[PDB]
């Protein structure tokens, strides 16, 4: 579960990153995107405070 | 401790109980008249046992008399106001009287 | 003088170019602060309508009343991290 | 300076003992019942309500969709 | 009497019934000074200040109640 | 009588 | 230009200063003319210096835009990208005017080695400056560490009976736990090999590994920041350290705290931030209570001012951390409203008093308003200032805190509202104490406040009375700066 | 005319205070006086032109706030209610400053006095004033910095300074909540102006229209010192006589009732707010009209006074009848004034300046004028017949039973022992002092005089208020149908048809009936049977009588209960957190466990062969042991270490 071996697995952050490419899964523990899917942001926020509602 | 009657400072004390009890009479009473005839019984309450020769006898008096203001004190005591308790106690006191001493800051 | 805003918008650029990443965050921004400016003279119309009114404030002041309580929870600040950083379309 | 202060013996006592209460504090069961209170009783019983309504108040704005005063009376009489 | 220590402290209020002895010529300064933002104040008051009741006429409003419909 | 005299100028 | 002349000039500026009061030491004893009037020359190059530095900013205070979103005057020294925005520009601001107060408060009260004072508090006071302007989270955390090696010096050179305790707690508190905001720092440096501002800002993390940087983070935060219950380095150094140093330690240093929360935890660990917040809100507020009701049993003098400091930056931490523009805005107003009241109380309690008493036990003082009337007018006003009075520089901060705290969690922020009440509480009492009843038995009549400090309190309190009649001045510079934290989807 | 009628006291304060010794005490006073007058006089002009000729005026110096939407100005508009609440404050003020001009006199420090009254005035004209709630909030709490400033004028005297304390820590509890109650204000309509928040009251949620009233119910506890958070106000009588006349007839103990009737146009839209503010200002008349009777203190049964009358105007509030509550607002501000100062000239005259009214008697003659000052305003309190308090504070009485509720019903008793009592303590207050035997001695008596003109001439100005004040005034507030939209009233909240046609017509008089029928009894008991009255003896009216004088315990409960405990809380958290866990958990605990470990650690390092060959030969077994097996062996570390 080591940076060293989730770059050397493909799961690290070599790879750069673009907005227009998604990932409908979650991302590996390492890894950054651009941006996310929404229902990825309310599986972990809630609704409520200023997510999707007001 | 014990109480040596006829001794200056076992007077003293019945000195004071009978300043707590006139008083006490005179903070529920507001009526002159009223007053004089209540304050004339305490003395008699105060005078019929004046002769005491016994420590005893007189430390239950004063076990006594102490209850009975108690129980009797005024929840509003009239005061002097200059006297402390009174409205105008330590209102514009005067300055203390002293040399400033300079300090070079 | 009066800068116009770079109306852009983050579905169409692509975040590796910062030069234009910035003009999508500064776009959403301007925007926002026109609607809280469009919210702030609304609420100046209702406001001589009450007093004009009076005992009508009820009546002539009725639409612009609904309208107000309208706009008030989606006339503010919001930033751009929300929409930059999430996809409503997934 | 002067020394324009006239130093006290207890207040020293007073102030050294107020700013040292460390070393004689103990662990008993009395600092136990109050430890328990501030650190973890009052924070636990805050930290319900403050996640139990995150997110459930949308009161910006909020409407009235429901009557206020009564329209018919019945009286006992 | 008793002595105010006044050789020192001079606070803006005076202080034990302090009085200056040319009090007669600095009130003259003073009530020139009220006298100044009195006035002062009465021209401001006239000129900043609005009915807010008339700026605008109901038929004005009557169109923003309908444009918000 | 009060007697206060006034204090210095200022 | 900005960084470069910041830098270079102090350092030309440090060098001169131990060129002048260093070339008589040699192996014959010296007595120079730089020695008379103690070091009075040598001081008054370490003031002019402080008021030096104030000129550069402002000359690039003029070339700023209230339009532009982004970072200005961005220039590369010591290949390291500065820059400024909205918020970094008034923080700024502070931390330089603070610098000639600092060194004009300690004019004619230290025993002696006024050069080595003087030097220290324009280091202090530039590397505090500097951590506002620099753009990764490395340099941050280098000038975020680098005031300890000076400050933890002054307080043990300068320091008050217990200042070996007072330097042993600032130097360990303050390095013990921001080596856990170096482990966020070099995480990010790990994954998405930079550090820059812009560059993590745009990166979107896992909601495990956000979770693992903002513990470490907010673990260096909530030690400069002192919430509980990591509080205890505060009160014992602010009562140990020279006076000068509380100045610095109070008005800026906790300043640095949430100045930290703007640029690490907002923009990049956003999603992290929002779950956090009900959790930062209920140490907040507990630190809100339990500070103000600790300071109701304290006895030292400059200990009960150091406590009602815990008590303001905990409303500033609620404020910020609220989704809102609303609070933002009045925990920025509120760091600079309580910025110069903080130090002006220190003034009054650490360098008045104890520069004529030499005591800092409450016992002593009571009846003050008698003999020392100028003394208890600016207390009274300042004791005002530090507790909202509507028409201060506080109050505008601490409403809009509370009102964005309502905004972002009705229930529980709204509990903000006690800071009303309980500020009121420790300070008025400590107040109505000191001017009250007759002058001490224990004290002696000396002087009133002297022409020197009279001139340290008008300039603390005439920047807080404009910020609180007309708090626009701060918000016009404001507005477009912090509109950017924000993070909220509304569909 | 507006930016005269408001800021002219705020230089008139700033002169005294900063130029006073400059221009000594005799010049300060009166300009202070003058500046007063001025706002005087502007307001009477202003309350023509805005009562009657429907006018309004609003100056608005510059912006406050500009946080997004949240936009605050320092706005400052005179309505109908703004320039209804300046006639009860600016002219009372200035014949209090005009009566403290005499009555300090004798005060060494009336530069500074005066100072802090003219910006008392000040505070509480810019709270009424104020376009919106912010502007209110700044004078509600310089209200509360003046005050707590006056009460402890004579900051030498140890009860007057804590009394002091006692009123701003307590008004800041409900300055607390008033700040609450705006935040939720900008919360749920994104503003505290009243041109906006009043024009959507309906369309709001009714839960929050509570939250956010509830609130202000509470601040206004504080202010106008109803039950639960009245403790302070009997303290209050440490300041000077003007102080009490001016703070407890035309300011902050009447701010409760303006930020109430203010925000009507939300609180009709809320009744259970009005329904909590029946209760909380029907059982305070009902208490201290019953601690009134059995209080010595001459200045403590008119300040008790004042507390019952105020509660009066609570539960015209809280039937919605928001123009009778501001009326008997005016009219109360002009008789209790005249009281205090009628208070403060009784014992200006008395030679030992007593204030229990145990050690007065028969004062009639040696002072009439004084006397009858007392006589009129007591009477107008008492609401005879043909006086002003009569057509204010009656019509509110006879509302509680025109409200045809239960809670009116049971509240109707309540004011009516409030009248009853109203009635009652003033004929034992004005027996004690002037019709009673003599108490004090000869040499008083005989040396007892009237005081100078300066202080005289305004209590007979206030006297003839109270003598026609109310009539003139009674159509302006209380006409049928008069246009007073700044006061809203929900059409079904109406009962003034009702109160007015349908009531029984023995309740009409039952008041008065009681009032000085009963007052006649309780009269010839004093004079005649007064033996009746030597309670000390029965042991139940002993009881009852301590338990009403101490004021229903309620001060007792806060001190050794409620204060000890908080402060005690203090002091937990000062000993078993920060002195306590947090050094166990910081320097004091650590510096034990590394005296501990490197005690251990200083005995290993010893030069000899054997211990260094021992050392060595044990770390091959971490070449033979699993690897699995490290954490087995660092426990067996960690032990050994004990
Ligand atoms: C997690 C850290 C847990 C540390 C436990 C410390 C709690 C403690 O101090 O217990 C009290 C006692 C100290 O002695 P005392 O204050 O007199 O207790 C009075 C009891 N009647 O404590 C003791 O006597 C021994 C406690 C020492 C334990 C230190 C070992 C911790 C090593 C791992 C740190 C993580
Ligand atoms: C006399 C000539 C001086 C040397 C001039 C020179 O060679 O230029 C180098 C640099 C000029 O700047 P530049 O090249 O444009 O790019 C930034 C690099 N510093 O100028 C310099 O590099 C001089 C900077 C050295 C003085 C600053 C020393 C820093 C000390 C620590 C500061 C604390 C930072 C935390
Ligand atoms: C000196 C002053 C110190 C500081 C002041 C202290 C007070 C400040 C904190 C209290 C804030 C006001 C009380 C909070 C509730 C008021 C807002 C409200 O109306 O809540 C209603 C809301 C939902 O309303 P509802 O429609 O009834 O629920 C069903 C939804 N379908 O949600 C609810 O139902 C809320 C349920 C009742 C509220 C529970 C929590 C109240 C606070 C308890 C704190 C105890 C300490
Ligand atoms: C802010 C939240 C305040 C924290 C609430 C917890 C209050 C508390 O637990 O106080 C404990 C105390 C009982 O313990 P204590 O009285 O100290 O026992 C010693 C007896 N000689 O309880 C008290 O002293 C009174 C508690 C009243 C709380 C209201
Ligand atoms: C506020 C937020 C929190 C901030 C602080 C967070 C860290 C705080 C950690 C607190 C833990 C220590 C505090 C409690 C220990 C106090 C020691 C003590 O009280 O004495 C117990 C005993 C010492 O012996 P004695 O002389 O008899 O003293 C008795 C006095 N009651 O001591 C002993 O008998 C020894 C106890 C067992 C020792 C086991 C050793 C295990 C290894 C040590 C732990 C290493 C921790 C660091 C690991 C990496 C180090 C490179
Ligand atoms: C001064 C120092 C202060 C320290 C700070 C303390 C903050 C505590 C945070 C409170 C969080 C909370 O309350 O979360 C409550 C949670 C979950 O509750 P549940 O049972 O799943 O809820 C059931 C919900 N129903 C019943 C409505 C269905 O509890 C925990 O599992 C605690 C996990 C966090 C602590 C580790
Ligand atoms: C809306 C904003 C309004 C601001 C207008 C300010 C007018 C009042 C100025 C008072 C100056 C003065 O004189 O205070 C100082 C007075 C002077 O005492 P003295 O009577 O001159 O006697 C002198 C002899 N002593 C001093 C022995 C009695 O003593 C004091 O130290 C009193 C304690 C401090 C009072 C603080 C009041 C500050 C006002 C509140 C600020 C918010
Ligand atoms: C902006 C950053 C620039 C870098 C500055 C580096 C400091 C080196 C200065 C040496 C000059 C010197 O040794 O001189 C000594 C000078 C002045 O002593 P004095 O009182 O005049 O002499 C005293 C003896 N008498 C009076 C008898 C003649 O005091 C100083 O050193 C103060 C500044 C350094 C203190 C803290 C050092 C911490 C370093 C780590 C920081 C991250
Ligand atoms: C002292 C203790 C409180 C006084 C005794 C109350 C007993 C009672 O019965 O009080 C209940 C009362 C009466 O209202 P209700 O009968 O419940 O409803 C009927 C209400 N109408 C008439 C509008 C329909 O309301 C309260 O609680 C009022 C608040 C009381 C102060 C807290
Ligand atoms: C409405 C009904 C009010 C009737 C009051 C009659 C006068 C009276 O209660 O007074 C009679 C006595 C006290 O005598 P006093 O008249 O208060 O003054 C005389 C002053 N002494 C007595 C010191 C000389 O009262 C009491 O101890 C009763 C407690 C008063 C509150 C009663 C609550 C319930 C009613
Ligand atoms: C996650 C929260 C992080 C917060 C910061 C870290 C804790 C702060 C400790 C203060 C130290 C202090 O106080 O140092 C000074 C202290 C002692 O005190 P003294 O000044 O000599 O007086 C008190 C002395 N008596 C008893 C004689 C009066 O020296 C020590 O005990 C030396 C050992 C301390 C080791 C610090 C290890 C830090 C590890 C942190 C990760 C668990």
């Amino acid at each position: 579960n080591s940076y060293r071996a989730a770059l050397e697995a493909g799961n690290g952050n070599e790879g750069g990153f673009d907005n227009k490419v998604i990932k409908t899964e979650r991302q590996g523990f390492w890894e950054g995107v651009y941006r996310r899917p929404l229902s990825q942001t309310v599986e972990d926020l809630g609704e409520g405070r200023g997510i999707i509602t007001q | 401790k014990a109480v040596v009657p006829f001794s200056e400072a076992n007077k003293k004390y019945v000195s004071s109980l009978y300043r707590k009890s006139l008083r006490t009479a005179h903070d529920w009473i507001n009526k002159t008249e009223f007053y004089r005839v209540k304050a004339s019984e305490i003395r008699s309450r105060f005078d019929a046992n004046k002769h005491i020769n016994d420590p005893n006898e007189l430390k239950v008096i004063f076990k006594e008399t102490e209850a009975l203001l108690e129980d009797y004190a005024h929840p509003d005591p009239i005061i002097p106001p200059c006297r402390p308790g009174g409205s105008k106690f330590e209102r514009n006191i005067p300055p203390r009287v002293e040399a400033r001493i300079p300090i070079d800051v | 003088d009066h800068v116009r805003s770079p109306n852009v918008s983050f579905d169409d650029i692509d975040y590796n170019n910062s030069q234009d990443l910035h003009n999508a965050q500064e776009s959403l921004l301007r925007e926002q602060w026109i609607r809280v400016s469009a919210l702030k003279v609304c609420r100046k119309a209702l406001e001589s309508c009450y007093k004009t009114s009076g005992p009508n404030h009820y009546e002539d002041c009725r639409e612009i009343a609904e309208k107000y309580l309208n706009m008030l929870p989606d006339h503010r600040i919001q930033g751009f991290l929300g929409y930059q950083k999430n996809d409503p379309s997934k | 300076g002067p020394h324009l202060l006239r130093e006290d013996a207890s207040f020293q006592r007073y102030g050294q003992l107020r700013d040292n209460l460390a070393t004689y504090w103990k662990f008993n069961r009395k600092a136990a019942r109050n430890v328990f209170i501030f650190l973890v009783a009052v924070p636990a019983g805050l930290g319900y309500l403050a996640y139990n309504y995150e997110g459930k108040t949308p009161f910006v704005g909020k409407r009235r969709t429901e009557p206020i005063f009564e329209q018919d009376y019945v009286p006992r009489k | 009497h008793h002595i105010h220590t006044p050789s020192y402290i001079k606070p803006p209020t005076g202080g034990w019934n302090f009085t200056p002895a040319n009090w007669k010529q600095n009130t003259v300064l003073v009530l020139v000074g009220f006298t100044a933002c009195c006035v002062g104040l009465y021209k401001l008051g006239e000129a900043g200040s609005y009915n807010p009741k008339l700026k605008y006429k109901e038929e004005e409003l009557s169109r923003w109640n309908q444009s918000a419909k | 009588d009060h007697h206060t005299p006034l204090g210095p100028a200022e | 230009m900005l960084v470069q002349n910041l830098i270079i000039f102090n350092i030309i500026g440090i060098v001169l200063l131990v060129l002048l009061n260093n070339n008589n030491n040699g192996i014959l004893n010296k007595k120079s003319l730089l020695t008379i009037k103690n070091e009075l020359k040598l001081k008054q190059i370490g003031l002019i210096i402080s008021i030096i530095n104030i000129l550069i900013i402002i000359e690039n205070w003029i070339g700023f835009n209230s339009n532009y979103y982004g970072f200005q005057n961005i220039e590369r020294f010591l290949n390291i990208y500065w820059g400024i925005d909205g918020i970094s520009l008034l923080l700024v601001l502070l931390t330089l005017i603070l610098g000639p107060i600092a060194i004009l408060s300690n004019w004619k009260n230290l025993k002696g080695y006024y050069t080595y004072y003087v030097i220290s508090i324009n280091m202090l006071v530039i590397l505090m400056a500097l951590n506002f302007i620099c753009l990764d989270l490395v340099s941050f955390y280098i000038l975020f560490e680098s005031t300890l090696a000076p400050l933890f010096l002054l307080i043990g050179i300068y320091g008050a009976n217990n200042k070996n305790k007072a330097a042993y707690y600032v130097l360990i508190y303050t390095l013990a736990s921001s080596l856990f905001m170096l482990l966020s720092i070099v995480i990010y440096y790990i994954i998405i090999n930079s550090t820059d501002y812009i560059y993590i800002n745009n990166i979107i993390l896992s909601i495990n590994l956000q979770s693992l940087l903002f513990i470490g983070i907010i673990i260096g935060i909530a030690v400069k920041t002192p919430l509980m219950p990591v509080h205890t380095w505060l009160p014992t150094v602010h009562s140990e350290s020279p006076l000068g140093g509380s100045i610095l330690l109070a008005g800026v240093i906790l300043k640095l705290a949430i100045y930290g929360v703007i640029r690490l935890l907002l923009p990049n660990l956003s999603e992290i931030s929002m779950m956090f917040t009900p959790i930062i809100y209920i140490i907040s507020i507990l630190t809100l209570i339990y500070s103000s009701l600790i300071t109701l049993k304290q006895t030292d003098l400059k200990v009960i001012i150091a406590y009602s400091s815990i008590s303001h930056l905990a409303v500033c931490m609620i404020g910020i951390f609220a989704n809102n523009l609303i609070g933002i805005n009045g925990s920025l107003i509120l760091c600079l409203a309580h910025g110069f009241v903080s130090p002006a109380l220190f003034i009054l309690v650490g360098g008045i008093l104890y520069d004529r008493y030499h005591n800092r036990l409450i016992n002593y003082y009571q009846g003050l308003s008698t003999f020392m009337p100028i003394f208890s007018i600016y207390l009274v006003v300042f004791s005002f200032c530090n507790t909202g009075t509507p028409l201060s520089g506080n109050f505008v901060g601490e409403f809009l805190s509370i009102t964005g705290a309502v905004i972002r969690h009705p229930i529980i922020g709204s509990l903000t509202a006690a800071s009303v009440l309980l500020s009121a509480c420790y300070q008025m009492k400590l107040t109505n104490r000191l001017t009250g009843s007759v002058f001490s038995q224990y004290l002696h009549i000396t002087n009133d406040v002297t022409n020197r400090e009279i001139f340290l309190l008008n300039w603390l309190l005439i920047p807080t009375i404009i910020i609180g009649i007309y708090p626009s001045f701060v918000t016009n510079i404001l507005n477009l700066a912090s509109s950017t934290l924000i993070y909220s989807v509304l569909i | 005319m507006i930016l005269l009628c408001i800021f002219t006291p705020f230089l008139g304060s700033l002169i005294s205070g900063f130029f006073g010794r400059y221009i000594g005490v005799n010049s300060s006073k009166w300009i202070v006086c003058l500046s007063i007058f001025v706002s005087v006089v502007s307001t009477y002009i202003l309350f023509i032109d805005v009562i009657f000729n429907e006018i309004e005026y609003t100056y608005n110096i510059m912006n406050w706030l500009n946080v997004e939407y949240l936009v605050v100005d320092w706005s400052f508009t005179i309505d109908k209610l703004s320039v209804s609440m300046l006639v009860p404050v600016v002219t009372v003020s200035f014949l209090v400053h005009l009566y403290s001009v005499s009555y300090m006199s004798h005060d060494p420090h009336q530069q500074r006095f005066f100072s802090y009254l003219s910006m008392f005035t000040f505070a509480m004209i810019v709270l009424v004033t104020g376009d919106n709630y912010l502007i209110l909030f700044v004078g509600w709490e310089f209200i509360g910095v003046a005050s707590y400033l006056l009460i402890s004028f004579w900051f030498t005297r140890f009860n007057a300074v804590k009394s002091g304390l006692s009123a701003l820590l307590i008004n800041r509890f409900g300055d607390a909540l008033l700040v609450l109650g705006l935040s939720y204000l900008v919360l749920v309509t994104g503003s505290v102006n009243y041109n906006t928040v009043f024009a959507l009251g309906s369309y709001l949620d009714v839960n929050m229209i509570t939250v956010i009233l509830i609130c202000f119910l509470v601040a206004s506890m504080a202010k106008s010192a109803q039950l639960g958070l009245h403790s302070w106000l009997l303290l209050a009588m440490e300041g000077p006589t003007p102080v009490s006349s001016l703070l407890h007839a035309a300011c902050l103990v009447i701010a409760g009732v303006f930020l109430l009737m203010r925000s009507s146009p939300l609180l009709e839209y809320t009744p259970i707010v009005l329904l909590l503010i029946l209760w909380l200002g029907g059982l305070s008349t009902l208490i201290s009209g019953l601690i009134a009777m059995v209080s010595n203190d001459i200045k403590k049964i008119i300040a008790l006074s004042t507390m019952s009358q105020v509660g009066i105007m609570m539960i015209a509030i809280g039937v919605s009848c928001y123009n009778l509550a501001l009326f008997h607002l005016i009219c109360h501000s002009f008789f209790k004034a005249l009281l205090f100062m009628s208070a403060g000239s009784v014992i200006h005259s008395i030679i030992s300046e007593y204030q229990d009214i145990r050690m007065y008697g028969g004062f009639r003659q040696f002072i009439p004028l004084a006397y009858t000052c007392i006589f009129i305003a007591s009477l107008s309190l008492m609401a005879i017949p043909g006086l002003t308090g009569f057509y204010s504070k009656d019509i509110i009485i006879e509302s509680m039973y025109g409200e045809y509720t239960f809670s009116g019903f049971i509240i109707y008793w309540f004011a009516l022992i409030s009248a009853t009592c109203t009635s009652l303590y003033s004929i034992r207050l004005i027996y004690y002092t002037f019709l009673n035997n003599p108490n004090s001695p000869k040499y008083i008596y005989i040396n007892l005089k009237e005081n100078d003109i300066v202080l005289i001439t305004p209590m007979i100005i206030l006297t003839i208020l109270s003598i026609f004040g109310g009539y003139l005034l009674r159509d302006i507030y209380l006409g049928m149908g008069s246009p007073f939209n700044e006061l809203f009233i929900h059409p079904n909240n109406l009962s003034l048809i009702e109160t007015e046609f349908s009531l029984p017509s023995i309740l009409k008089v039952l008041p008065l009936i009681t009032g000085l029928g009963g007052g006649l009894i309780l009269l010839l008991i004093y004079e005649f049977n007064y033996s009746l009255f030597l309670v000390y003896n029965n042991k139940n009216l002993s009881k009852l009588y301590s338990f009403f004088n101490q004021k229903i315990m309620f001060d007792q409960l806060l001190n050794n209960l409620i204060l000890r405990s908080g402060l005690n809380i203090g002091w937990l958290l000062n000993v078993h957190i920060d002195r306590g866990i947090l050094q166990l958990f910081g320097p004091l605990g650590l510096w034990k466990l590394s005296t501990f470990i490197s005690s251990k650690l200083n005995k290993l390092v010893f030069l000899n062969i054997g211990f260094i060959l021992e050392i060595i030969v044990l770390s091959w077994l971490l070449i033979v042991f699993k690897v699995s097996l490290l954490k087995y062996i660092l426990l067996l570390i960690i032990f050994i270490i004990l």
